[PDB]
RNA sequence: ACUCGUGCCCCGUGUGGCGAAAGGGAAGCCGGUUAAUAUUCCGGCACCUGGAUGUGGGUUUUGCGCGGCAACGCAACUGAA
RNA sequence: UUUUUACUUAUUCAAUGAAGCGGGGCUGGACUUGCGUCCAACUUCUGGAGUUAAGG
């Protein structure tokens, strides 16, 4: 009348589990995507060393949001200035803001990009 | 087709120390969960201890044939359902809308009586003709006095198997006690037959066994040990 | 009603039947957890007397405390 | 007065026994069906020094009667036991040095 | 295993987290460059991990390489529990 | 009434992955004459291997 048990240990039987099907959302409006491009990119850096590498290395220096990562910075640059980069280096300055060195692709000139879109000369 | 020459036997010698044991049924010694363990040990303890007669009288229940006869009678008098009550109320509503008084369209109902307090009051007033007490009332207290009350009031009773059985008879989950007071004339003879059969086939047999204490039955190994001791002595 | 009989029986805590029931239930409760939900009151008359009702929203919890 | 050193020793703290270099306690096999009814054969793999213990310990490997695995035990080595020695544990084990009866 | 998530079939003795910038541990070197950083920037030349699918090569077609007495070798040269 | 020793289910201890506990009956035997009882279950030459069953 009883089932055969080949193991001397008892395991909790697996039972059906159901996904949540709430009859009301807990929050009504999903939040808009925080940290979009307009928040990611703040302003270009126009110091001596920032402008030096625009010519010497074909890279643009920006001040970006402190919680933005390299992928977000790359996507924001592409969306906001149609800029394609080969790599982006980042640091956090002693003042607490993030500085990003974005090296452009060799076919695009950082001087023209800065002159026409960034207002830098 | 004859068997090919290269099929042969590889019997396994499961003796001590020469082969891995086969996967046999180990259901006798599984580490059961605590609720199962307590469930079985509870029954074991009630068998081991001496049960006072008032509780021990409940292990003598109605036989299968007598229970079948009793339920055959009772299934004609199980109470009305929700739909039946709604239909009766609707037709009474048409009656008193027509102006004919209530209880003219409907007739006197004959139904089995349930509910512990209601049944106790019925047998106290001697209106109950036959009482069936469930044998497995979780707090036996609720029914431990019922056989004595029925004996005092001179009403035939039977301890029947199935609290859930009485419940499904009466359209509930459990009933724990059932009483029949009056039946229709077409089966008053059936009621008399059932009462006489219940009396002479349960009460007369349990007249003496209901007075003795519940057994202090020991376990299987203890019983075997005592048998061996007695056999060796003799 | 049977609750009057239950009330009268509960006074006879020294009788054989009540003593047996108390001993067995004490063993069971000792085997159970120190605090645990009880499906129904084990003393229906006492619970109803103290205000328990058999409807949704009423809960019985059994607890043992060191003596 | 103060709490004396003998009283302080029972608190634990700095008087707890050192255990890092101790690999396993020296225990027999759990008493099983094979040891109760017949015997079981084990192989001595190594004789090791247990820090804090004067006696050496013997690592002995047995087969599991019920599974394909193999089980290594840690016995107190009896003098005369050696690596690669067969020892036998059970009711029917022979009466030789290192056998558990 | 299905057009579609939800149908089953096996194994089980275990069944948490934190805790090392000197313990364990995948992988980067040289040259040059700034006022201030660099094994991080620039140039050249590399490596590791993970994921994908190609070209060639190898092996086989009732099947999963060959050689050396051997220690072993060769660019691979199926492999669940 | 007091003491002693019996039971196991209260209670307490120990082991384990809670695997072989207790009764038997099939066989193997060895001991005995109103054919009757007791024992046992297959691993000891070797630092190998033993698992996902062969068969009826
Ligand atoms: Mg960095
Ligand atoms: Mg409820
Ligand atoms: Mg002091
Ligand atoms: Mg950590
Ligand atoms: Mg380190
Ligand atoms: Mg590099
Ligand atoms: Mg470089
Ligand atoms: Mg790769
Ligand atoms: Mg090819
Ligand atoms: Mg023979």
């Amino acid at each position: 009348k009883t089932k055969v048990r080949k193991s001397t240990t008892f395991h909790r039987p697996k039972t059906l589990v159901l996904s949540r099907a709430p009859k009301y959302p807990r929050k009504s409006i999903p939040h808009e995507p925080r940290l979009d491009e307009h928040k990611i990119i703040i302003h270009p850096l126009n110091t001596e060393g920032a402008l030096k590498k625009i010519e010497e290395q074909n890279t643009l220096v920006f001040i970006v949001d402190v919680k933005a990562n390299k992928a977000q910075i790359k996507q924001a640059l592409k969306k906001l200035y149609d800029i394609d980069t080969v790599k982006i280096n980042t640091l956090i300055r002693p003042d607490g803001t993030k500085k990003a060195f974005a090296r452009l692709t060799p076919d695009v000139d950082a001087l023209d990009i800065a002159a026409t879109k960034l207002g830098l000369v | 087709a004859p068997k090919n020459p290269l099929l042969e036997k590889r019997p396994r010698n499961f003796g001590i120390g020469q082969d891995i044991q086969p996967k046999r049924n180990l259901s006798r010694m599984v580490k059961w969960p605590e609720y199962i363990r307590l469930q079985r040990q509870k029954k074991i303890l009630r068998m081991r201890l001496k049960v006072p007669p008032a509780i021990a009288q409940f292990q003598y229940t109605l036989d299968k044939n007598l229970a079948a006869q009793a339920f055959k009678l009772l299934n004609k008098y199980r109470p009305e359902t929700k739909q039946e009550k709604k239909e009766r109320l609707l037709r009474e509503a048409t009656a008193i809308k027509e102006g004919k008084k209530k209880e003219d369209v409907s007739k006197k109902p004959y139904t089995v009586k349930y509910g512990l307090n209601h049944v106790v009051g019925l047998i106290e007033n001697k209106k109950a003709s036959l009482v069936l007490i469930a044998n497995d009332v979780d707090p036996i207290e609720l029914v431990v006095f019922l056989p004595a009350l029925c004996r005092k009031m001179g009403i035939p009773y039977a301890i029947i198997k199935g609290k859930a059985r009485l419940g499904t008879l009466v359209h509930k989950k459990t009933a724990a006690v059932v009483a029949i007071t009056e039946v229709r004339s077409e089966d008053k003879n059936e009621l008399a037959k059932l009462i006489s059969a219940v009396k002479e086939g349960y009460l007369e047999k349990v007249e003496d066994t209901r007075k003795r204490w519940g057994g202090g039955i020991m376990g299987f190994k203890a019983q075997k040990r005592e048998e061996k001791r007695k056999k060796s002595l003799e | 009603g049977a609750l009057k009989y239950l009330e009268e029986l509960s006074k006879k805590k020294q009788s054989d039947v009540v003593r047996f029931l108390l001993r067995v239930r004490c063993w069971e409760y000792r085997q159970l957890n120190v605090i645990h939900r009880a499906s129904r009151p084990s003393r229906p008359d006492k619970a109803r007397r103290l205000g328990y009702k058999a409807k949704q929203g009423y809960v019985i919890y059994r607890v043992r405390v060191r003596r | 007065g103060r709490v004396i050193r003998n009283q302080r020793k029972g608190r634990g703290s700095v008087f707890t026994a050192h255990t890092r270099l101790r690999k396993a306690p020296a225990k027999f096999r759990p008493l099983d069906y094979a040891e109760r009814h017949g015997y079981i054969r084990g192989i001595v793999k190594e004789i090791i020094h247990d820090p804090g213990r004067g006696a050496p310990l013997a690592r002995v490997v047995f087969r599991s009667p019920y599974k394909y695995k193999q089980i290594t035990e840690t016995f107190i080595a009896n003098e005369g036991m050696y690596t690669g020695q067969f020892i036998y544990a059970g009711k029917n084990a022979a009466l030789t040095v290192g056998n558990i009866l």
